[PDB]
RNA sequence: CCGAUAACGAACGAGACUCUGGCAUGCUAACUAGUUACGCGACCCCCGAGCGGUCGGCGUCCCCCAACUUCUUAGAGGGACAAGUGGCGUUCAGCCACCCGAGAUUGAGCAAUAACAGGUCUGUGAUGCCCUUAGAUGUCCGGGGCUGCACGCGCGCUACACUGACUGGCUCAGCGUGUGCCUACCCUACGCCGGCAGGCGCGGGUAACCCGUUGAACCCCAUUCGUGAUGGGGAUCGGGGAUUGCAAUUAUUCCCCAUGAACGAGGAAUUCCCAGUAAGUGCGGGUCAUAAGCUUGCGUUGAUUAAGUCCCUGCCCUUUGUACACACCGCC
């Protein structure tokens, strides 16, 4: 409808407050140190990022 | 002016993070500026585990992504004034380099 | 087999027979005693203790659960 | 000083419509009462005025009329608002604490009033399900087969 | 303080910043002759390079 | 040959000062002390009538083990398992309420002060006190 | 001498069978003050052999699921028990374990694979390092089980497993679950 | 009569836990964290820490005070390291304070009878795998 | 068991040995020093471990006929 | 890998490699880690010590106004190689024991060619094809649902108790984490109120600076229980109170008073495992406005049997037969 109620329920939390930054998706999220990455697009840029594997 | 000056270095590779220290301590030391020691700070591991798989079939492997962050103090206080003496920073890149006053 | 439903407190036949003859054999503890002259168990601690104050009857552990009391030497 | 048996002994007590066991301790021979728990028996024998390590079966008479008395108007005896079981009544408003049939009959009211209003939690009673909103996809299987 | 974040979310930050930047320079320079980017940065000011094997495109 | 409160077992010292805060009653022992349990984690209230005499007790022997504790740190030692019912058991600490009442009757007995800082620490009247039923606990463990 | 628990100088003991003599721990070499050693005995073979018998004792009276790792109830219900068969013999407890040790030790066993008589088809004898091993794990079990819906506790019931085992009464389930092997290993020759 | 900076440092640690031993010339007396060896948590484990000071004789102890700490670790194998820190230290002394003759009559005794009193336990513990709920156990895996 | 030493330890070891036989000889600690000034080995664990054949083989070599 | 050798020279994988734990009183450092010494106090001493003892009470980068790295932290390095002895072995390749040694098998990560019609188009502004596209299979809003139960299956937690439960006292960890571009929502010291769940102010920490000396659980020491479906067990259910969120009914969660169910060691079958293992046992992280019975990691306590075999189940090399080649779940 209009602006008033095309947007009404609120959005402050939960998995609809949060989104990948990425893929644009509300599953998978790894909101550790604020990532916001999706689960597979982190491994995705995982070496650019800088997290190499170890053990 | 009299002044103290704390500097921090936090790389992620300790070898061009020594390197950092070593050439600038070094200077002083021709500078005749009274350097303490390089503080290691305990090192912050960021471990992050992730499931492998996309889609969630499989023999449940994971993944385990470790990233080092390591944290040097140098301290340059000599008594006299030390700001204009030090004005380069000959930085490399990999390197957050920080300055900050004693007083704060 | 069914059930032991053991005294809680003494009567007149089982309080002369722990005072004439449980103080008569070395191996003495509240299990022992209680398989012997068919006692509960929490009563026959509070006998125990009874007998230490009356000074017929020596002991040796002393612990929370395992509490031990033994005769005093014969001859 | 283990003495023997106390003469006036009662093997089994009859308090209210309930009777107690006298070969235990008394404050967990008074939770055989139904309505009345551990927490509420070892505050009203400190209120009452009693010895705890005698059994069930050496109180005098007067002992044990005091208690269920005690018991019977704990309203009136120190014992916190916060410990009776039906506080803030849905009847009368005020804050009782049953310890007899009148508590399994209660149960009978407050039931009964949910079939009447057909709520969910009395339909669901009505059915004999579950009413704490709880999975009923793999257990209370024993009840059924 | 708290004007500035943590160590640990800043490095982090950047990390999220060069993989931002790399993969849209190799989008919007994907027929360039794009190889990759090394990005020296200092606290004054950042300063990014872009490796390619044809710079007049 | 001195004696100090850490030179000796805690466990009869702990009971030597609870007897010795029984007899002077000055300390203020709170109208509830028959109805509560002393923690959240405990299903059962302590059978010791005189369970105040006991934390306060247990309490300020602490205190000289180390001061500027609060009431949190208090409940947090004073913590412990909770069985949890069905689920796996976790832990949790006591009753905020009763270390806040021990803790205000003890500057009742004036033996402990609040800091300059959050939480309290011994006077050098606790200190003195804490340290004369050492020496006689100490005393009667020899002899 | 070392004086074990305080008391029960070591240096009395002796194994009767010469099987069994260099196999126990009781030793003067093998005296320690007290049954507790994180001393990696079993990080090899050949090796849990010069570890004390007491500590493998106490190490083997520790199972059934909620008793794994508790090993400090241990030491102390040992150190109980072994008061108890002192009290009630008036002799060394290591030699009321060690005659235990030896009447309770399997002396012989059978074990196949293929369709069987009865239980087993071929006897085989044991060697002595399994004879002090199963017979440390039927006094620990005849303990365990003896304790388990009665009154009585650990320390008084490993009393009663260790003294029919020294004497021999058939009444201790080390010895009775011995000889209901022994049986079929004969049966089965 | 006097005589001044006489004193040692000798550490052991075993499953993280840590003892610092401070042995100085002085008189005998053991404490650890201020506490009498005697007065401890794990009285039932006391016998391990008199088990080096029975093993050496109060001859040596006499003219020694040690005073350990300890920051970390459990229950028994704190113990484990005090014991360790004690006699190291105390032949620690006996290496630079007098002669090592001193030190082999008392090193011999420590060795004979258990060589975790100088040489420390090297098993610390065994990082967990996603296979299952510990470091070897797996899960109950199923077919049906 | 499992110690058995594989083509690329073996073979630089042979070759070293035939190549600077008068600067080599047969403590460990020696032969695993003069391998670093005659060949570039970047593994510290490398290095020692061709050492450990090096003196085997110069045990061998002041006695019989090795293919070296 | 040694050896012969129609082969010769090689490639990848294994090995090698990175990280991890193990000794380093060797070096370098350390007021965002401390240790000793000294000087103040406070207490117990005193018959009297007086360098007696304790203090995570105060100090000596509050820059002239202590020394040092033993403890902590992390860099540079060393150190282990079957190095030495005996034996076995072609006396080669290599194998076994042992002295000395921190360690004589610490665990992970990586992982060849080729393949599966194995899983993912519900991760992607990765995508072909097909479908829909205005009464939308796009998007928004409200409500319901994914929870629903005669039943079977699988992963798990809690018990059946006395090697226990309850009550009080004592007394210890290491991972690791914390205030937001979007995006609102941190971690909490302390003081007061409430019995508890919680509430109200005074701060601190963008962090070896505060939480936090992370006073965890287990256990240690004493009390009650006393072999009963019991003070085991907490299932089911009633009443009441609080927080989170617009929203708590189908009960988010927690607390308090109540009922106290089955269950008294579990059939046929079957999972995991060789030393800091299993197991007990709690604590971080993720999921999170609200949160763990899960999962990923950490820590406390710490055993038994075994140092072997191809018997049941499979695997690798060689030989062999095949009427198999979708390859024995074949063929016929
Ligand atoms: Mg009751």
């Amino acid at each position: 409808g209009h602006q008033q109620l095309y947007w009404s329920h609120p959005r402050k939390f939960g998995q609809g407050s949060r989104s990948c930054r990425v893929c644009s998706n509300r599953h998978g999220l790894i909101r550790k140190y604020g990532l916001n990455m999706c689960r597979q697009c982190f491994r995705q840029y995982a070496k650019d990022i800088g997290f190499i594997k170890l053990d | 002016a009299i002044h103290r000056i704390r500097i921090t270095l936090t790389s992620r590779n300790v070898k061009s993070l020594e390197k950092v220290c070593a050439d600038l301590i070094r200077g002083a030391k021709e500078k005749n500026l009274k350097v303490k020691g390089p503080v290691r700070m305990p090192t912050k591991t960021l471990r992050i585990t992730t499931r492998k798989t996309p889609c969630g079939e499989g023999s449940k492997t994971w993944d385990r992504f470790q990233m080092r962050i390591h944290k040097r103090l140098i301290d340059l206080h000599s008594p006299s004034e030390i700001v204009k003496q030090i004005t380069s920073i000959s930085i490399e890149p990999g390197v957050e380099v920080e300055v900050t006053i004693a007083d704060a | 087999r069914d059930k032991l439903n053991n005294l809680v407190l003494f009567d007149k036949a089982t309080y002369d027979k722990l005072c004439k003859e449980v103080p008569n054999y070395k191996l003495i503890t509240p299990a022992v005693v209680s398989e012997r002259l068919k006692i509960r168990g929490s009563l026959a601690r509070a006998a125990l203790q009874e007998l230490l104050s009356k000074g017929l009857i020596k002991l040796v552990s002393k612990h929370r659960a395992q509490v031990i009391y033994t005769r005093n030497t014969k001859g | 000083m283990s003495l023997v048996i106390p003469e006036k002994f009662q093997h089994i007590l009859r308090v209210l419509n309930t009777n107690i066991d006298g070969r235990r301790k008394i404050a967990f021979a008074i939770t055989a009462i139904k309505g009345v728990g551990r927490r509420y028996a070892h505050v009203v024998l400190r209120k009452a005025d009693i010895d705890l390590t005698k059994r069930a079966g050496e109180l005098t008479e007067d002992e044990v009329e005091r208690v269920i008395t005690i018991m019977q108007n704990p309203r009136q005896y120190k014992i916190p608002d916060w410990f009776l079981n039906r506080q803030k009544d849905v009847k009368d408003g005020k804050y009782s604490q049953v310890l007899a049939n009148g508590l399994d009959n209660k149960l009978r009211e407050d039931l009964e009033r949910l079939k009447k209003i057909r709520a969910h939690r009395g339909l669901r009673h009505f059915w004999g399900l579950r009413v704490r909103g709880q999975h009923t996809k793999t257990t209370g299987r024993r009840g059924r087969t | 303080m708290a004007v500035q974040i943590s160590k640990k979310r800043k490095f982090v930050a950047d990390g999220i910043f060069k993989a931002e930047l790399n993969e849209f320079l190799t989008r919007e320079l994907a027929e360039d002759g794009y190889s990759g980017v090394e990005v020296r940065v200092t606290p004054t000011r950042t300063e990014i390079i872009i490796l390619a094997t044809r710079t007049q495109n | 040959p001195g004696v100090t409160v850490k030179d000796v077992n805690q466990q009869e010292f702990v009971r030597a000062l609870a007897a010795f805060l029984k007899k002077s009653g000055k300390l203020k022992v709170p109208e509830w002390v028959d109805t509560v349990k002393l923690a959240k984690h405990k299903e059962l209230a302590p059978y010791d009538e005189n369970w105040f005499y006991t934390r306060a007790a247990s309490t300020a022997r602490h205190l000289y083990l180390r001061g500027g504790a609060g009431v949190g740190s208090m409940t947090k030692i004073y913590g412990g398992r909770q069985r949890n019912g069905v689920m796996p058991s976790h832990f949790s600490r006591g009753s905020k309420s009763v270390a806040r009442r021990v803790l205000q009757a003890l500057e009742g007995l004036k033996m402990v002060e609040k800091d300059q800082d959050g939480g309290r620490k011994l006077t050098p009247q606790g200190q003195r006190d804490l340290d004369r039923i050492a020496g006689q606990v100490a005393a009667a463990n020899k002899k | 001498d070392i004086k074990l628990f305080g008391k029960w100088s070591t240096d009395d003991v002796q194994i009767n069978d010469i099987s069994l003599q260099d196999y126990i721990a009781v030793k003067e070499k093998y005296a320690k003050y007290l049954p507790h050693s994180a001393g990696r005995y079993a990080a090899k073979r050949f090796r849990k052999a010069q570890c004390p018998i007491v500590e493998r004792l106490t190490n083997s009276m520790m199972m059934h699921g909620r008793n794994n790792g508790k090993k400090l109830m241990t030491v102390r219900i040992v150190k109980h028990a072994f008061e108890i068969i002192h009290l009630l013999t008036g002799e060394n407890p290591l030699q009321v374990l060690v005659n235990a040790i030896i009447n309770s030790g399997p002396r012989e066993d059978s074990t196949r694979i293929g369709r069987a008589g009865t239980v087993r088809r071929q006897a085989v004898d044991v060697s002595p390092l399994r004879r002090v091993n199963q017979a440390i794990w039927l006094l620990c079990t005849g303990a365990r089980e003896a304790a388990f819906r009665n009154i009585k506790t650990i320390a008084e019931c490993l009393a009663d497993e260790l003294i029919n085992a020294a004497k021999g009464s058939s009444n201790s389930y080390a010895i009775k679950k011995k000889d209901e092997l022994e049986r079929v290993a004969k049966s089965n020759r | 009569s006097k005589g001044p900076l006489q004193s040692v440092q000798v550490f052991g640690r075993k499953k993280t836990a840590t003892a610092v031993a401070h042995c100085k010339r002085g008189n005998g007396l053991i404490k650890v964290n201020g506490r009498p060896l005697e007065m401890i948590e794990p009285r039932t484990l006391q016998y391990k820490l008199l088990e080096p000071v029975l093993l050496l004789g109060k001859e040596r102890f006499a003219g020694v005070d040690i005073r350990v700490r300890v920051k970390g670790g459990g229950h028994v194998a704190q113990i484990y390291a005090i014991r360790q820190s004690i006699s190291k230290a105390l032949v620690a002394y006996y290496q630079k304070y007098v002669d090592e003759a001193s030190k082999k009559e008392i090193k011999d005794i420590l060795i004979q009878y258990d060589r975790t009193l100088l040489v420390a336990d090297p098993r610390r513990c065994e990082s967990k795998k996603f296979g299952g709920p510990g470091a070897r156990a797996r899960y109950q895996k199923s077919y049906r | 068991m499992g110690r058995v030493r594989t083509k690329t330890v073996k073979k630089a070891a042979r070759v070293i040995i035939e190549k600077y036989y008068t600067r080599l000889g047969n403590d460990f600690h020696t032969n695993k020093r003069v391998c670093e000034e005659i060949a570039i080995i970047p593994s510290k664990k490398l290095r020692n471990k061709i050492a450990g054949y090096v003196t085997h083989l110069m045990k061998r070599i002041q006695r019989g006929p090795v293919r070296g």
